[PDB]
């Protein structure tokens, strides 16, 4: 059947350039399960990145939460690099503290 | 070559004595008994020459003159309802069976306390209800066909809920005709 | 027990059918009998091992029977004709006195297969009148419009096949009695305790196995291909 | 209205070995347990503070269930491959969910059970909890065993009796956390998406449960983002509208949540 | 508790 | 534990056999199964249920409201129904394995309308070792004692049915290769 | 219908390799192995769901190996066979997993030393003349003695056909030398017929006892005959006297 | 004391086709019918004047018996070949006899039935007419069917009822010829056999039945006998001989005992 | 009259 | 297996050097069946030589009567030429009217 993912990238608490936080990459509505998700800090993949246990919604489409503790700063860029069997090339989604 | 009644009745429990005539038998001609329960495979019961024979199923009684024979089913059951073939087989190297018309044995259930009644069953996916049931009548009653041909009436059919030890006689009737109705359904049942 | 194959057979006039029979292992003697329409059961052929002993009952050149292996036996009708239509009973014997018969192959040769129809099957729910009058609920099941009369009816309560409190018609009704090439109808009753019918929402199923065309036989007709198949009707118990 | 749903996923891996099998359990919108065979512990484990005292008997049983379910699904993957006449080389997915619901009262409202092959319905337990719905020619063959078996019976027995009995026990075990309603913290953002254009985003943060209705009304075609997890039990959502240069004040945001006394109404402050 | 028994397709 | 039954029960054939079974420690997803074993051949499923009463072709299962007790009813006991009756709890699982308790051994006592006890002595074909004694046609309420004279051998009682003739005899064989031994005296009374 | 098992009996020396077979009721996805070692009750061994093992929890040790690769019939290999294995091995199939249909069971006896295996001596004893006049019936008794282990099936044959009506044989065989273990067994049966049927000199009565012992494989060397699997039988002809 | 014996022979011919099968029937010492496949009439036919007026039903039945017996034996030849593990190339014989005997009283005295493979006993119906005697390991497999079948029954039924009923009918049908006793015409020949020795041959000619006792006695006895031979006209001939001292012939007298002689006849050499 | 039934070996 | 034949050669009625008669060659006690038998006149086989139907005695050994109508004469010699599966070469036996 196959469904392309949907990628929301955000922080657990409202962004403050000083206070400890969590960067979240929530991937949802995808099929099959096999997905690749990375949290970027300035175009580099983060190694220690935890993720929710695999679950699915009514329509059988899967969702995972990827997240790591982070401290946001004025210059530091954070993104989420998602690849799937539906994505012709890896999709990156840049964190803006306004969305 | 071998002549029997066309049909015989026996109230279940009591012995069934199936007669057979074969005046034209020789000393090298054995008397065989087979039966057929509905149209499944014929089943050997018993056979003999001159002296009396009993086996697991039945007993064969040949007359001194050997012209007449009687098969005894000691206690008749609803299973024993079947066609009973009496066949002479001359001692040969094939011993092929020649099947006569045979006695059709009805083992009557005996419904000591009947209560005849006609009920009407409703269809699952309905508004047609298209069926009547005439049930719990004594076996000595007979169910006629309509002579309408717009209606259909079945032969009477014995039914046994053995765990509960109960037996009901049943006959179904249905009509795809504008003017349908039960009670009138089994008009011409003694 | 003697084994025969197939249990049922429906072919077009001119076509070739072959019946099989496996005798009770060890039995030197194998017999073919048959009951053509009208007449009684009649002897065809007697084998003593691989060798034919009595052919006296074999109708004509169209019927050919072989038991080369001296075990199981074949019987080939080629070409098949209308008058052949009947039940073909195989038997085996050790002593040639007791003949053990198989369940029989049931053969219907048909001028044009375009009059073969499968059954429509409805289950009718017990009469509320009956349940109060007796302490019992007769279900009736009705299979209609099928041809030829090659159906086996069975009652299933949930997933198990019921035998106690059942009875089905031996002979099916012909619907349009006068006319030949007439489609048949068949009824059965399953009686249960009023409580068993009304109290649980027990599942009742009336299964009718019909024997028609195999996938091989061509069709072309605008309706569905008759085919051997299980048509069934269902009914759930009701406290209300 | 409370729920005890589980979500089982099995995925064949012709390259590797045994299919990957995962279970997750939810009381409402709170996950509380999970099983994952390709993991350090081939065992069911807690995923919520209030499950961490349940003791060995519980975990030893619930492990046996998950492991056994995985072994059957191992067979089912290969069975359905045969049914659909697919090659061993291709990898396929098999998903099984089951859930009971408590009513306004504390009594059984409804139960449901479905499995899907390759992200599309296969076989469905109907409302009446006694008959199955086959999506497909193949599902009928499966259904034929499930009917003839009376799986319906066994699954009804779980959904009506055991599922609700244990939903009740969990609601009490985690009452401190579960039976609490956290309402949303609501605010309204603005960003000049040009000079003549302007965007107006209504935020709802830190609310449990996840059921929410954010609506933009004027005295009207509004942008939504699927309710997302905060990553601490709570959830967040925003709705947006592109609105004329000035005249933001004509647009008001309506936030409906179970944990609010009365539906809250917002406008853009500055 | 999860369903103690599952479908064999 | 898990299911406790009587070790053995007697029932005169024709009359119903009520086989009790105890299981106080049962849960809501534990079904009550009944199997039996007629001599040492394959176990045979009879009936099962959860909470409500169920009947089938063979028997009826009566589970108590409190679900701690159950009773299996064989409506009209037959000589076939002589067997070991296993009452087994099966927790709803994906295997549903049977755990077999000791079970109730049910003796269906044959209804012998006209008893005619006697001891006969049967001779060997190729003889001088007459050897064997037969105690036959005794009522089923009779019990056959074991030898205590280990040079002499006595069998258990054995029901026999000449169904065509509609007749049933109880039988017990005894023999001793001590040569100068008497049948009369055997089956001591 | 019915589950089929093979072989019906097995008697082997400790160390030897036996393999049991089971054919389930055609269509049944679920196949089970149970067993009853001497003394204990029936216990669950293994559960297959098609070719795949679902529950091994009851399989004793490494010596017992069970396979159903062709997800139909199942094998069970004991290698090497040991004394404690001696018992009945019951196969079953289900489909619904609620009703389990059991086969007749493979009966296995692993024996320290095969030089204590003996076949049965079998005598038919003629009806008592006293009985025939009193009852108008004739009980024949048949006695199979000196056999070990207790692997016999007794059958009554009247004129080449096997009789069932008016028969009954002991469930348990007796132990000759009751006290002693490694004791040889005895088994009795009665066939009752109408006095008339017995008094007919034309009627042949045969008491057939199938005994299960050594296969041709097992070596012997002992000066007596090899106690193989074989049919010992005794005969009696009716007598008008 | 009279008999109704038949003698069936089947012989496989791997070169040619179906085995050669022959039946012959005898009332006492008189043949009366025979069947031979590989012959113009594939049918049972009369072989005695007094059988020539038996109806079509008799001959049509007795033909069906012989033909059927031949077909079964066709199988038996191939069966026994398998049993004994013999090649198709070799030709083998299968013989079946059966006979009943009447007493003086006119009632059944005894009946017997045997078949032999390659001129050696195979399977024998015992005196009691209810059990068979297997000569051989192979015959037991055959016997196992014959026992389990109760062929014994069918063959007893023939030997005791049918065989004697028809023996009686034949004795009446051919009473002129069969129930007549023709006594022997007796004479004595002499041949030198050297000078010191001499032969004395006692002849008995033209006697029915074939049972006869020729004995050579001297006053105060080593005789050569020859298989009684058929004359080729219903009647039989036999001779006994004795070697005697040359010129002492008159000491030696021949004693001829026949059923058809009033009193046993005594002969001496005619000078 | 010859034996109407013969042995099958 | 296999037994050699026994050959008696004689006349149906006592030989008279002028009167019509029948020459008999009675072969017996042989096995198997397949035998060759000719009636000779001064060597030379006689045509029109009929023979009994095949029969056997108690010991399973066969016997046949071969015979032809003939008129015996003072000079004419008659013999019987029997060949069998047991006879390495054909056995001839001369009619001697005294034996």
């Amino acid at each position: 059947i196959q469904r392309t993912p949907k990628i929301q990238v955000y922080s657990r608490h409202p962004a403050e350039n000083g206070k400890s936080n969590f960067l979240n990459c929530y991937v949802s509505g995808f099929h099959p399960s096999d997905i690749e998700v990375d949290l970027l800090k300035n175009g580099e993949r983060i190694e220690k990145v935890e993720h929710s246990d695999l679950s699915f919604s009514k329509d059988w489409s899967f969702y995972l939460l990827y997240y790591t503790e982070f401290t946001p700063t004025e210059k530091d860029e954070y993104a989420c690099r998602v690849n799937h069997v539906t994505l012709s090339q890896p999709k990156i989604v840049k964190w803006d503290r306004d969305m | 070559k071998t002549t029997q009644p066309p049909s015989m009745d026996v109230a279940e429990g009591r012995a069934a004595n199936l007669p057979c005539n074969h005046s034209t038998i020789s000393g090298n001609e054995y008397v065989y008994w087979y039966r057929q329960i509905h149209s499944q495979g014929p089943q050997y019961i018993i056979h003999g020459l001159k002296n009396n024979e009993t086996n697991e199923m039945a007993s064969l009684i040949i007359t001194e003159d050997r012209k007449s024979s009687t098969l005894i089913l000691p206690h008749a059951t609803l299973r024993d309802t079947a066609v009973y073939y009496c066949i002479v087989v001359r001692s040969s190297n094939t011993g092929k069976l020649i099947f006569g018309q045979g006695t059709t044995l009805q083992v009557k259930p005996d419904i000591q306390n009947p209560d005849p009644a006609v009920y009407q069953l409703r269809d699952s996916k309905s508004s047609d209800k298209s069926v009547c049931l005439f049930t719990d009548f004594d076996s000595q009653t007979n169910v006629s066909q309509s002579k309408d041909s717009d209606v259909y009436i079945t032969d009477k059919c014995v039914l046994d809920m053995r765990s509960m030890d109960f037996k009901s006689n049943s006959a179904v009737a249905w009509s795809n005709k504008s003017d349908f109705a039960c009670a009138n359904a089994f008009n011409n049942s003694i | 027990g003697v084994t025969q194959f197939p249990s049922h057979s429906v072919i077009e006039k001119g076509q070739t059918v072959t019946l099989r029979c496996d005798p009770i292992s060890g039995h030197d003697n194998l017999y073919w009998y048959r009951r053509v329409m009208g007449k009684e059961i009649k002897f065809l052929l007697h084998f003593v091992k691989e060798s034919k002993q009595d052919e006296s009952g074999m109708p004509n050149n169209r019927f050919l029977a072989e038991r080369t292996g001296g075990t199981y036996s074949t019987l080939k009708v080629q070409p098949a004709e209308l008058e052949d239509s009947g039940v073909y009973f195989c038997a085996s014997s050790q002593d040639r006195d007791t003949q053990y018969f198989g369940p029989g192959t049931r053969l219907t040769v048909l001028e044009d297969l375009k009059n073969v129809f499968p059954p429509e099957v409805a289950v009718f729910e017990p009469s509320e009148a009956e349940i109060s009058h007796t302490q019992k609920a007769t279900l009736v099941c009705l299979a209609t419009g099928f041809y030829p009369d090659h159906v086996e009816l069975s009652w299933w309560v949930n997933g198990k096949e019921v035998h106690s409190g059942v009875c089905t018609d031996p002979q099916p009704l012909k619907e349009q009695p006068a006319l030949n090439d007439s489609r048949y109808a068949l009824s059965s009753r399953l009686r249960v305790s009023a409580t068993f019918w009304q109290n649980p929402r027990n599942h009742f199923r009336c299964q009718v196995q019909f024997y028609g065309l195999s996938e091989n036989d061509e069709w072309t007709q605008d309706r569905a291909k008759p085919v051997t198949q299980i048509v069934s009707a269902e009914a759930w118990g009701r406290a209300d | 209205s409370h729920s005890l749903k589980y979500f089982h996923t099995s995925v064949s891996r012709p390259g590797r070995g045994e299919p990957r099998f995962i279970s997750v359990g939810y009381v409402d919108d709170t996950q509380f347990v999970r099983f994952d065979n390709d993991a350090a512990s081939p065992r069911m484990v807690p995923r919520a503070p209030w499950m961490e005292q349940e003791g060995s008997e519980y975990w030893d049983r619930e492990t046996r269930s998950a492991r056994d379910t995985a072994q059957i699904f191992r067979v089912n993957l290969r069975t359905l491959r045969g049914y659909y006449n697919q090659s061993e080389a291709g990898s396929h997915t098999l998903q099984w969910m089951h859930g009971c619901e408590l009513g306004p009262d504390g009594r059984f409202l409804r139960g449901y059970e479905q499995c899907a092959y390759d992200g599309k319905d296969y076989l469905t337990l109907n409302e009446d909890l006694r008959s199955w719905t086959a999506v497909d020619t193949a599902a009928q063959i499966s259904e034929q065993k499930s009917n003839d078996a009376s799986e319906a019976e066994h699954q009804r027995a779980y959904l009506e009796d055991t599922c609700v009995e244990w939903l009740h026990k969990y609601l009490e075990k985690g009452k401190e956390t579960l039976l609490h309603l956290e309402p949303p913290k609501t605010h309204v953002t603005h960003h000049p998406i040009s000079d003549h254009e302007a965007t107006l985003r209504c935020w709802a943060l830190g609310f449990y449960p996840a059921e929410i209705t954010l609506t933009w009304q004027q005295d009207q075609d509004t942008e939504l983002v699927e309710t997302r997890p905060a990553g601490d039990g709570t959830f967040q959502k925003w709705a947006a509208v592109v609105v004329p240069s000035g005249e933001e004040q004509r647009y008001t945001c309506h936030v409906q949540h179970e944990g609010l006394p009365e539906p809250v109404t917002l406008r853009w402050k500055p | 508790v999860m369903a103690p028994r599952t479908l064999i397709a």
